[PDB]
RNA sequence: ACCAAGGGUUCCAGUCCAACGUUAAUCGGGGCUGGGUGAGUCGACCCCUAAGGCGAGGCCGAAAGGCGUAGUCGAUGGGAAAAUGGUUAAUAUUCCAUUACUUCUGUGUAAUGCGAUGAGAGGACGGAGAAGGCUAAAUCAGCCUGGCGUUGGUUGUCCAGGUGAAAGGAUGUAGGCAUGUAUCUUAGGCAAAUCCGGGGUACUCUAUGCUGAGAUCUGAAAGUGGUUGAUGCCAUGCUUCCAGGAAAAGUCUCUAAGCUUCAGUUACACAGGAAUCGUACCCGAAACCGACACAGGUGGUCAGGUCGAGUAGACCAAGGCGCUUGAGAGAACUCUGCUGAAGGAACUAGGCAAAAUGGUACCGUAACUUCGGGAGAAGGUACGCUGUUGUUGGUGAUUGAGCUGACGACAGCCGCAGAAACCAGGCCGCUGCAACUGUUUAUUAAAAACAUAGCACUCUGCAAACACGAAAGUGGACGUAUAGGGUGUGAUGCCUGCCCGGUGCUGGAAGGUUAAUUGAUGGGGUUA
RNA sequence: GGGUAAGUUCCGACCUGCACGAAUGGCAUAAUGAUGGCGGCGCUGUCUCCAGCAGAGGCUCAGUGAAAUCGAAAUCGCUG
RNA sequence: GCGGG
RNA sequence: CGCAACCA
């Protein structure tokens, strides 16, 4: 779980670090790395789109199977491992018939444990199912939207949906966000919730911390002078400005939706 | 002190050397009027 | 001292001195004439790819053009192979001698399945730390040669100089890694596979393989031992931590296709080849970047002795230099230093600057504290040389010699002073601000400014919000609400009251007002 | 009130807050700071009040040889 | 110029 | 009292 350091020097008396006894120490599976880039933020053009981005340690892609398409094949788990590129960790699945594969690992799923996917797999954590053949009330993760794609909701490490119910050909889930939306009954999912759930009790402690995730300095507007942000001038400290972003957008409470295509998919948004 | 010339003769025939200039409109304008002006050297 | 970059003949020799050289110059990086750079193994070219670039078609765009697929380029990274000695005025891992190695060709001989653009393996990789084994190197000894000292002594336990052949071949150790072998089988590997992956059996795990420094053997006038000992090598190893650590080819396995008694493959033998370009010289520099033969800047490599923790420092070696105006004099004044009676901050905006402290071991050390600190708090003692005596460690000739490390106890001797020179913290009390390490006005501001971990609010359901872009599209993100963006605040402790009238924002939609649109009405003009 | 012989600064109080005040955060806070203010021990040429000495310029000789400026100059004081 | 008082 | 029309 998470460890609280002894503070033997000023950058360490806050560092709350996450430990796990069962995660495999070793180099990862090397048929399934590939190489990843760091872009700095920076577009085609070479601009920065997303500011606070650069640097970091050197990471490579690991290929997770978020479609589970080798249905009727049974697989064990030989070990749960790091992943640096998302929250939650990873099982390396070993199939009946020897080929191996990368998921996202369900919250209890150990080394010697059993998935499979299909209509007739059984209610177990880390089976991939139709939504059709879920039971009401399970808690579900890694979540279909398009039929075939792949998972593309609940997957960060302590994520978790609630099935609340399917009526015709569609269900009705209930978000983390608090956001209930409705998915064709065709899409799949995977019992359980995500695996890493402590991953928020972590404390960086210090500034490098957050440099070697990728992260840059933030800079306050109210910072700088007028020609760089709207909140910018102003003799001593001032903010006699309605908040806003370096654009012009507003900060507090603005709303941003406006896709009007899949609005009617959403049942009850979050602030209901 | 470190002064601005700091030369790389890779470089400068990167960015200013002939394919370099031959290979956009402006570039080929560029060589145009150093033509038409009689320069010796069309590029470095 | 040697490279890269950059320079471009400055390199070497003969000759000349007008100009250039902050003076003269017979000299020169100056003038004139001539010479000089030798490669299968060094580097580049070459094969391979990263970031990025270009990009057939394609998508987009008034045109110009923009993005991008297939591909094709692009090193700062991956991919064959050489050492020792000698030689020029100037080149040498290139020339010569000796001894190697790599990879190609052919021409044969004997054996017989060869296999791709496909699949697999491998190449293939982080930080930190530690133990060991070694070796270079250094030093001492041994040996060879010479010497017998301008002044006391010096035929020795004396002085000085010289003196350890590499790559490669064989061997396969210290160490490191993987249990291996056989057989049957198989929802995987775009199709095939005898291959890889997955299953099952039997024996093995005091077993097999791979890898591997160094030693030994060989190469091959003195030319042999000890000690210390690497940052080099084993080691791309091992342990541990989290922030989770290139790619592709060369290489190996497998079959597809295609051939088939051939071709191809592999074992050996014979003969022959390995093109092209660079190679001089300069490298804290008078040759590069700074207008200069300019106190600046310039990446990597090597780097000996005494003492020393040390690549600090003092003095030296190898090597290289005396910095391209000198000669006098020895005024004020300026700069840079040294010392200074008595006093000791009275100076001054201000102890500014100077003076001072300073090492090692041991003793001792307050408030306060987030229990880690504070703290080297403060402060104090000892320290040289000579001899005597003890414990101990490491190597290991022949159990233990010789060599060598560490720690003490006594006794004496000398000086003003034993940390001896160089080197090398001043300290303490109260208080504001910012938690802290960091960052910043290149060139008058380093800070209380910025950032920060932490906190909060808010937006965002994924073709996400948001940003860039004319669009195509790209980033966000090969992420998915424990995520991503914006805004403010700024560790931590204790906390964070009241106000929704104003301006925002969010929700609501009863009513008023209200655009394009539509075109009912009414009015006019024309005249049969 | 303390500190000094003597304190417009400093520290501790008081509250009459011209015109503090709670995430443009309030009040504290160990550690940290080439941070601001004040005090002390040591130490001193900072000073009373400067003296001597060393090196480098200055000065003289030989050689080379600038610069800014400049209407023209036979270019004194005082009072007006 | 359209509604309200 | 509000919403909307303003080019001597
Ligand atoms: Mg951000
Ligand atoms: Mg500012
Ligand atoms: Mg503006
Ligand atoms: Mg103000
Ligand atoms: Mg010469
Ligand atoms: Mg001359
Ligand atoms: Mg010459
Ligand atoms: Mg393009
Ligand atoms: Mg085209
Ligand atoms: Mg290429
Ligand atoms: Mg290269
Ligand atoms: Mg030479
Ligand atoms: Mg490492
Ligand atoms: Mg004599
Ligand atoms: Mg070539
Ligand atoms: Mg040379
Ligand atoms: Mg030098
Ligand atoms: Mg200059
Ligand atoms: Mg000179
Ligand atoms: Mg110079
Ligand atoms: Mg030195
Ligand atoms: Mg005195
Ligand atoms: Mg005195
Ligand atoms: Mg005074
Ligand atoms: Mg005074
Ligand atoms: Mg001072
Ligand atoms: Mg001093
Ligand atoms: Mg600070
Ligand atoms: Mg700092
Ligand atoms: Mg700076
Ligand atoms: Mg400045
Ligand atoms: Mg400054
Ligand atoms: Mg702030
Ligand atoms: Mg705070
Ligand atoms: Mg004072
Ligand atoms: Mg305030
Ligand atoms: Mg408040
Ligand atoms: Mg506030
Ligand atoms: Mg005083
Ligand atoms: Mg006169």
């Amino acid at each position: 779980p998470i460890q609280k350091c002894k503070p033997t020097s000023p950058g360490r008396r806050f560092v709350e670090k996450v430990v796990h006894d069962h995660l495999h120490k070793g180099a990862p599976y090397a048929p399934l790395v590939e190489a990843k880039k760091r872009t700095g933020g920076r577009n085609n053009n070479g601009h920065i789109t997303t500011r606070h981005v650069g640097g970091g340690h050197k990471q490579h892609y690991r290929i997770v199977d978020f479609k589970r398409n080798k249905d009727g094949v049974p697989a064990v788990v030989e070990r749960i491992e790091y992943d640096p590129s998302r929250t939650a960790h990873i099982a390396l699945l070993k199939y009946a018939d020897g080929e191996r594969r990368y998921i996202i690992a369900p919250k209890g799923l150990r080394a010697g444990d059993k998935v499979q996917s299909g209509n007739d797999a059984p209610i177990r954590p880390g089976n991939c199912l139709p939504l059709r053949n879920m039971p009401i009330g399970s808690t579900l993760h890694n979540v279909e939207l398009k039929i075939g794609k792949g998972a593309q909701l609940a997957r960060s490490a302590g994520a978790s949906v609630q099935l609340l119910g399917r009526d015709g050909s569609y269900a009705i889930i209930r978000l983390r966000s608090g956001e209930m939306r409705k998915v064709h009954v065709e899409c799949r999912a995977v019992i359980g919730e995500v695996s890493n759930q402590e991953n928020n009790l972590r404390s960086l402690g210090k500034a490098g911390a957050a440099r070697w995730r990728g992260v840059r300095p933030t800079v306050r507007g109210m910072a700088m002078n007028p020609i760089d942000h709207p909140h910018g001038g102003g003799e001593g400290r001032n903010k006699g400005i309605q908040p806003v972003s370096p654009w012009g957008q507003k900060a507090k409470g603005y709303k941003t939706r406006t896709n009007k295509r899949t609005t009617k998919m959403i049942i009850r948004d979050r602030r209901v | 002190m470190k002064r601005t010339f700091q030369p790389s003769e890779l470089k400068r025939k990167r960015v200013h050397g002939f394919r370099a200039r031959m290979a956009t409109k402006a570039g080929r304008q560029v060589l145009a009027r150093r033509r038409a002006k009689g320069r010796h050297s069309l590029t470095v």
